[PDB]
């Protein structure tokens, strides 16, 4: 399927001058809403430092790291 | 004619001169196995098994004889220390001038192979041309390697028949060899169980003589036949040399991380072991111990035996030799002598002060000593540098527990501070450097070599596997 | 005794070979030499 | 005298250089 | 014997499969791409998304990704942290037990990154021998690529191995790699090692031998098969100006397959000897010289006295397990000398 | 016996062979 | 080059071995039982590496050189 | 370094004289 | 329509437009 | 003993190599 | 410059010149390395 | 390490012997 038919096709130009926009609003959003903060756990720049904790993590757990990371983080 | 790097493929489809070469190879193994042993007993110093064993003397081939059993000289001195019973015919020399004959054998049957190499046995009945029929050969030698992996099992290591192999403690204070009791159940599995190795070799020998019988009963497909090539010989160099390196990383890996099969008794500590604090963390255990029991500091400090003592050394960890640094452990810090005792430091006021450990990855560490809580109080300072807390200035006193200087105390600046220093690397040890003119820079235990040179030639026979199936896979275009 | 190997060859390489191959003995001689006395 | 072998080493292998320039084969 | 040599037979769903994979389509899937197209493709996702959203600041302390301000160079994926050790981190494994954002916190994408990458890598090759057998022609482009791969090996799986964790190896991203690679220079001196020498020779060699020979080639060219370009008169020339010039093309052209992979695999050899700690580190003659003379002094003890700045200066907050305080007395100085 | 890790281990091994069986079922419907 | 090899008794012996190369089977064979055996291996492996890094944990199984005392 | 020496003489001995002998044998 | 072509340039290009439109509105965000 | 190595060595180096140039041109 | 110089020769030596020469200087060496080390 | 000069010495002069007796020229 050459190149040249699909470029000019108007159903082609429809559908993806639609879709492209919506997917661009969605990463916008994703990310000015806090929501890849969250699924991706990096913090917001006000709570790099909790106040029990002054300095920067540090894990010393292999196996039991999960409350150890819950502790730290938060 | 031949290029230089092509002068050995004229055996290719020559099956006598194969054999011929196969023995050659085989003799040159084992004539180096018997001149190794030999230099190896005609250099070890059994004098002193506890503060100079033999991974400190750059002892390489040994351990593994000693490992299966072999443990008397003709000598009349024995690994363990005493002079023990009579050696018999199975000694170190024994091994050595067995391997010896074993290479002349070989190398006089290589010679007649390689007068003989037109044999009828070669020759396919049905066509003059000759021809190897690869899968039965296979076979046949899965067969023999299973038949013997199982008597290997059953009878060496079990002790049924054998002696046994070589099992210690799992702090190396005291191992020697007995039987093995094969464990079938989840425990067996663990890198750090004999009976493991028992019940694997058992079970390993058993499937290996199935499987032979198998490929003895049954031919390939013709599918398999063609896609493979199991009718080029080719093939079976690249399977081979796959196989070869996947058991050369598996060795080296087992190797440095430590296994049953391989006690520190006649290897060496592995470095996890000091980076963990192993042996800090027992022997502060079975001090507190002592200590809980009414003894005094001193008097459980004296209790710790002069080995584990010993095994809490930077000096005796694989990851601090060099490359070049060659030669025998001993070459590198002198041979050790005694031990002082543990060095305990405290300042004028009265708090207990603790050297930082040297972590196994730098090599010129500076001197600090830390307070209970974690706080830095004294510190020598860099080399002609400005002092603020050096020893002068806080006064910090070293008092010995326990090992030859116990009960004595120093309070001079500068003795203080070259124990501090040594302290430093771990637990002091007295070492007479001038026996050997020793360099004063650590070496590498055999640990480190095996497992480096293993790795090396890991990596190019997996070179040698990608080249040999490329060669294999495309042998039409190759040719012409 | 058998009959004469059939598959006999000889090998062969020209002055350009000798060339390299002294270079590369003498190049890694010299590169590693001062790590050998150290 | 490891100075002695450093300097036959750099010498040798300026040797080797001086007749792969001057002492060529011809070519077949 | 029993059957003819593999022409037809029976069309069993295999054959069937086999001819649709290697259709001569604008992408070559082959048997290959079922290894290489999916995990190659997680590996450059595993590094993107670990560039863009996740943080660093729990496994090194560090921020490291555009979420929190991060350049392009700065930006990286780091590896876990030193108490993870040589856990594989699996998402269902018993250190993130299948929770995402904390599989994403310990660090365990770049082990994710690395594992899936190693297997395309294999993939990738294997497809370049498919490619070569399908076209009837010798693969020496995969003898030339085991060099790259033996590189990432030696560097990505057996260092860390040697070491005591996945924290040590290098983390992807441009500054990361700076990082490892002034790493290397201050603790294990890299560059006084042989083997780095001779790959670092062989990798200017090859550039040196790619200049020349397209030059050459682009100035012999004839006025307008034959050869385009007269190889008498570039071998004239090469004669005359430098002393020896190349006879035959097939020569050369393996000649330039052949400089960088030895020059890489040696280099790769030297890695695996860091990866014990066997470090060409010291040469104890010079020392003992250096230490009985206080005025004796070379340049390699000027580059000791770096290295040792190098580690005191940077251990503190490259390792921050160690937990490690240095009072201002003690970091070396060259006026304290 | 019932350890947890076992649990997710052979969780890990089903999504495996689904992935794998996956591939196939593609493969044979794609191509005929 | 038409004359046979050397007769010995250990050749004729050990002819009935080395008599049949090429000899092969009709279709597939039982490259099925390579699938499943493959998969079966794979399987072993994977569990030895993960009983060997610690991430998989047993109760049976230590995994330390704590160990050796045990039995 | 008597072990140094030694290496690096058999070093350069042995694969030179080597080379040298097959080379005379091919001319 | 779903050839493997245009298989993996919708793979490639949905992501990539997708992190287009998250970064450029992430360089927006008041430090 | 240093002056007696490097005379030795050169005995052994200068003319031996000396005798293999020319037999290598001739051949 | 001149022509050609007519009484151009080339040297040569055959393989028992070359033994010859090499167990000359090795046997001289042999003997006199033992008063040269003194 | 004077010895090992002299076994050098030695077994090279052997060499020579060896080389002289199998690897003859077929003269002319
Ligand atoms: C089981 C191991 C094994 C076996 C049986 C073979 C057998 C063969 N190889 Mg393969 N090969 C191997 C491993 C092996 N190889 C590995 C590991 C590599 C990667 C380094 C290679 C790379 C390789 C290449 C690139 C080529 C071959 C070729 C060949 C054939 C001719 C041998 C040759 O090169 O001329 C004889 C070679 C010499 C006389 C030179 C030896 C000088 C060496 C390099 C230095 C001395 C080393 C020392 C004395 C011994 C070290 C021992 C160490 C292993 C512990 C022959 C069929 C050639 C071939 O088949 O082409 C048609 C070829 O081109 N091999
Ligand atoms: C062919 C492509 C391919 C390859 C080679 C890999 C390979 C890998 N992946 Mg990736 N992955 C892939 C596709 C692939 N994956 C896809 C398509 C996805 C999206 C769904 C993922 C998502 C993914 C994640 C999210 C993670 C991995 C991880 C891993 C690693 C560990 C896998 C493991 O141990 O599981 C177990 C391995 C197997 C099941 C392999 C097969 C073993 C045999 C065949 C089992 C036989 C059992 C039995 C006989 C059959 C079952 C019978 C039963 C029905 C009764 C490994 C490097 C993990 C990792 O290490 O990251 C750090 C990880 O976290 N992968
Ligand atoms: C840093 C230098 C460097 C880079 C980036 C590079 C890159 C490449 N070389 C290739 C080929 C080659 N390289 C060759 C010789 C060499 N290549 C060299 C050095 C390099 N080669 C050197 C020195 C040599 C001499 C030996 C050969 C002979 C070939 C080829 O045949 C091949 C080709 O055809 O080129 C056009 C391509 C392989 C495609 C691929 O990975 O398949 C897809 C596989 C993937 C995606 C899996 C790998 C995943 C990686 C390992 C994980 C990390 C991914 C992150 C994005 C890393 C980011 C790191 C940050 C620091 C930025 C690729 C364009
Ligand atoms: C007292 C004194 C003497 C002081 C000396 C001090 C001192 C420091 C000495 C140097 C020490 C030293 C030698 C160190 C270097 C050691 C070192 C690291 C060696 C590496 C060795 C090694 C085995 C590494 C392996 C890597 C390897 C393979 C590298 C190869 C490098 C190499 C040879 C590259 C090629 C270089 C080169 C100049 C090629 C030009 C080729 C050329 C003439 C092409 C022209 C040409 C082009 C055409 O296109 C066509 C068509 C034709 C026809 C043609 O002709
Ligand atoms: C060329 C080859 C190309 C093909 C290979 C491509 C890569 C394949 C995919 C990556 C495989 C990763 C393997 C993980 C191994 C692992 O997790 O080890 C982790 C464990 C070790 O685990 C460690 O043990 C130590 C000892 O007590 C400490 O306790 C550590 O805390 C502990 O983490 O080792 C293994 O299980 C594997 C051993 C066998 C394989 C060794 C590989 C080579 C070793 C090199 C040694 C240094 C040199
Ligand atoms: C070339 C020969 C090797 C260099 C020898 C230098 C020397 O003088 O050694 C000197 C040493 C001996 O060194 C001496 O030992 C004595 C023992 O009583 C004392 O300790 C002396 O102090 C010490 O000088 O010789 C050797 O040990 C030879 C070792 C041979 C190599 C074995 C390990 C190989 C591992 C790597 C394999 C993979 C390599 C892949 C490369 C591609
Ligand atoms: C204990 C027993 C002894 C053990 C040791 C045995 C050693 C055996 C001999 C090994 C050496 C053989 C050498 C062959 C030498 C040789 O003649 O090879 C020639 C070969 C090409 O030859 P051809 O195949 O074209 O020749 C065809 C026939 O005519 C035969 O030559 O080149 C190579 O394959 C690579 C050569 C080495 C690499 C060359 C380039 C890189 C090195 C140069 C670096 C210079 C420095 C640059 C940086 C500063
Ligand atoms: C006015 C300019 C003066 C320049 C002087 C410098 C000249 C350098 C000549 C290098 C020749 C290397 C030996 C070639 C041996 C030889 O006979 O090669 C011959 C070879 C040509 O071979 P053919 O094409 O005839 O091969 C045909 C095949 O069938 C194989 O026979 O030359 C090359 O391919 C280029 C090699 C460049 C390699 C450059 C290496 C440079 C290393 C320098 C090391 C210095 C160490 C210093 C220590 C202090
Ligand atoms: C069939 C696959 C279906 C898609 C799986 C999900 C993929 C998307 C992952 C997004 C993150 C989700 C976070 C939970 C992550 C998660 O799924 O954990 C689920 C589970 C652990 O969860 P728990 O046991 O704690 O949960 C208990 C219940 O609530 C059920 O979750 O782990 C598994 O049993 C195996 C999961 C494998 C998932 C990865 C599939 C790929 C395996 C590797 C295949 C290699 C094949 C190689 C062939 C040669
Ligand atoms: C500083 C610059 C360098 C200075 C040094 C230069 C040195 C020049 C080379 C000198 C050496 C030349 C050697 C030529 C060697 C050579 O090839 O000669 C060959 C020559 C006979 O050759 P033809 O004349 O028959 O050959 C004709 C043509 O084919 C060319 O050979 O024999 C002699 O004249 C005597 C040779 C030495 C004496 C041989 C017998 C006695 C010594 C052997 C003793 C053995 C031990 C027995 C007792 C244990
Ligand atoms: C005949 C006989 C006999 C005897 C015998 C003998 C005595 C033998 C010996 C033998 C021997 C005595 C052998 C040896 C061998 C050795 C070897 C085989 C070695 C090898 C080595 C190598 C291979 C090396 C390598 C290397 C090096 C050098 C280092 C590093 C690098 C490398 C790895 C390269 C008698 C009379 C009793 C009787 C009859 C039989
Ligand atoms: C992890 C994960 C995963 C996967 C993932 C993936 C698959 C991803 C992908 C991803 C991707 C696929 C991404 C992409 C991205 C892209 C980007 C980010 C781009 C960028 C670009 C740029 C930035 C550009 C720029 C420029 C140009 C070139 C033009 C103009 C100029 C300039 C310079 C501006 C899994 C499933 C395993 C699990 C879950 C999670």
């Amino acid at each position: 399927r050459p190149f040249s038919d699909i470029l000019t096709s108007i159903r082609y130009w429809v559908i993806h001058s639609i879709t492209v926009p919506a997917l661009f609003i969605a990463g916008w959003l994703f990310v000015s809403t806090g929501l890849a903060y969250d699924v991706f756990g990096t913090p917001r720049p006000n709570e790099y430092f909790t106040e029990d904790r002054q300095e920067a993590p540090l894990i010393t757990d292999r196996f039991n790291a999960l409350e150890q990371v819950k502790k730290l983080s938060g | 004619g031949l290029p230089w790097y092509r002068v050995h493929t004229v055996v290719i489809n020559d099956p006598g001169r194969l054999i011929s070469v196969h023995l050659m190879h085989t003799a040159l193994v084992s004539g180096w196995a018997g001149s190794m042993a030999l230099f190896e007993i005609s250099v070890f110093d059994p004098s002193d098994p506890v503060l100079n064993p033999m991974w400190r003397q750059g002892m390489f081939v040994l351990p593994f004889m000693t490992r299966l059993g072999i443990t008397q000289s003709w000598g009349g001195w024995t690994i363990s220390g005493e002079t023990a019973t009579n050696p018999g015919i199975w000694s170190y020399e024994g091994v050595a001038a067995a391997h010896i004959i074993l290479s002349g054998a070989l190398f006089l049957a290589s010679v007649w192979h390689w007068t003989y190499w037109d044999l009828e046995l070669f020759r396919d009945p049905r066509t003059g041309k000759t021809a190897l029929d690869l899968p039965k050969i296979f076979g046949i030698h899965l067969f023999l390697s299973g038949l013997l992996c199982f008597g290997f099992g059953a009878f060496h290591v079990t002790g049924v028949f054998g002696p046994g192999i070589w099992v210690s403690d799992p702090y190396g204070l005291t191992g020697r060899v007995q039987p093995v009791a094969p464990s079938w159940g989840a425990d067996g599995f663990d890198p750090y169980n004999p009976g493991g190795i028992a019940s694997h070799h058992i079970a390993a020998g058993i499937l290996g003589v199935l499987a032979g019988l198998f490929h003895l009963c049954v031919r390939p497909s013709i599918r398999l036949y063609f896609g493979l090539s199991m009718g080029s010989i080719e093939t079976v160099l690249s399977s081979s040399i796959a196989a070869v390196f996947w058991a050369a990383f598996v060795v080296a890996g087992t190797m440095w991380y430590g296994s049953a099969a391989t006690p520190i008794e006649l290897f060496g500590p592995t470095r996890y072991q000091w980076d963990q604090g192993f042996f800090q963390q027992e022997i502060q255990k079975r001090v507190q111990a002592s200590l809980a029991e009414g003894a005094s500091l001193s008097d459980a400090w004296s209790r710790i035996p002069e080995k584990l003592a010993f095994y809490d050394y930077i000096g005796n960890n694989p990851a601090k030799g060099g490359l070049f640094r060659t030669g025998a452990m001993n070459s590198g810090d002198g041979i050790a002598v005694g031990w002082l005792g543990h060095a305990s430091f405290k300042d004028q006021e009265g708090r207990e002060l603790f050297v930082r450990r040297m972590p196994t990855f730098f090599e010129t560490f500076p001197v600090l000593l830390l307070d209970k809580d974690g706080i830095v109080r004294a510190d020598v300072p860099f080399r002609k540098a400005e002092s603020k807390y050096s020893i002068e200035q806080v006064g910090v006193s070293v008092t010995f527990y326990g090992g030859e200087l116990d009960g004595l105390t120093f309070t001079d600046p500068a003795t203080v501070k070259k124990y501090a220093r040594k302290a430093q690397l771990g637990e002091i040890f007295e070492f007479d450097r001038s026996t050997l003119q020793s360099d004063g820079v650590f070496r590498s235990s055999p640990r480190g070599w095996f497992t480096f040179g293993h790795v090396c030639f890991a990596l190019l026979f997996f070179f040698g596997h990608i080249w040999h199936g490329a060669r294999t896979i495309f042998r039409d275009v190759f040719a012409g | 005794m058998a009959r004469p190997n059939p598959n006999k060859q000889v090998v062969e390489l020209n002055r350009t070979s000798l060339y390299w191959g002294l270079l590369l003995i003498f190049v890694l001689a010299v590169l590693f030499s001062s790590y050998i006395f150290n | 005298m490891e100075a002695l072998v450093y300097t036959f080493l750099l010498v040798g292998t300026l040797g080797i250089i001086f007749f792969s320039i001057f002492f060529r084969d011809p070519p077949r | 014997t029993i059957a003819i040599g593999t022409y037809q037979e029976k069309r069993t769903w295999f054959d069937d499969a086999d001819d649709w994979l290697r259709q001569d389509r604008f992408v070559f899937v082959g048997w290959s791409g079922l290894l290489l197209f999916p995990c190659a493709y997680f590996a450059l996702g595993g590094w993107l998304t670990g560039t863009t959203f996740v943080t660093s600041w729990y496994t090194h302390g560090l921020a490291t990704s555009y979420l929190e301000g991060c350049n392009f160079l700065t930006a990286a994926v780091s590896t876990p942290a030193n108490s993870m050790a040589h856990s594989l981190l699996f998402v269902w494994g018993p250190e993130a037990q299948g929770d995402f954002t904390r599989w994403c916190q310990l660090g365990g994408l770049w082990a994710f990154v690395a594992l899936h990458g190693a297997f395309g890598l294999i993939g990738f090759m294997l497809r370049q021998f498919e490619i070569a057998r399908s076209v009837n022609l010798r693969p020496y482009n995969a003898i030339a690529f085991s060099a790259p791969i033996a590189v990432f090996v030696s560097v990505f799986l057996i260092y860390p191995l040697g070491q005591s964790g996945w924290f040590f190896a290098p983390s992807f991203g441009v500054a990361a790699i700076f990082r490892f690679i002034l790493f290397f220079q201050g603790f294990h001196n890299w560059t006084l090692n042989p083997f780095h020498m001779m790959g670092v020779a062989g990798v200017l060699g090859a550039a040196l031998l790619c200049a020349i020979h397209g030059a050459t080639v682009e100035n012999t060219l004839f006025e307008d098969a034959e050869e385009t370009y007269s190889m008498v008169t570039a071998n004239r020339f090469w004669s005359q100006i430098f002393g020896v010039a190349f006879s035959n093309k097939r020569w050369l052209h393996f000649f330039m397959l052949l400089v960088p992979v030895t020059g890489l695999w040696m280099s790769a050899i030297g890695v695996v000897g860091l990866a014990l700690n066997l470090r060409a580190y010291d040469f104890v003659s010079q020392e003992i010289r250096a230490a009985e003379d206080p005025e004796f002094e070379t340049f390699y003890t000027k580059n000791i006295l770096l290295n040792e700045g190098i580690r005191a200066w940077m251990a503190a907050q490259d390792q921050p397990h160690e937990r490690l305080v240095f009072p201002e007395e003690v970091l070396p100085r060259g006026n304290a000398l | 016996a019932v350890t947890p890790s076992l649990k997710n281990f052979l969780g890990s091994l089903i999504a495996g062979a689904t992935v794998l069986g996956g591939i196939a079922l593609a493969i044979t419907a794609v191509s005929k | 080059f038409q004359e046979p090899g050397l007769v010995t008794p250990l050749g004729t012996l050990l002819r009935p071995l080395n008599s049949e190369a090429g000899k092969v089977l009709p279709g597939w064979g039982t490259t099925v039982l390579m699938a499943v055996f493959i998969l079966l291996f794979a399987a072993f492996l994977l569990i030895i590496l993960e009983i060997y890094n610690s991430s998989l944990i047993l109760d049976d199984v230590s995994m330390s050189w704590e160990t050796l005392a045990k039995v | 370094n008597i072990y140094g020496l030694t290496a690096t003489a058999l070093f350069i001995i042995i694969p030179t004289s080597f080379l040298l002998i097959l080379y005379v044998k091919t001319a | 329509i779903f050839t493997v072509r245009w298989l993996a340039i919708h793979g490639i290009a949905v992501p990539t437009i997708f992190f287009l439109g998250a970064i450029t509105a992430m360089q927006f965000i008041q430090r």
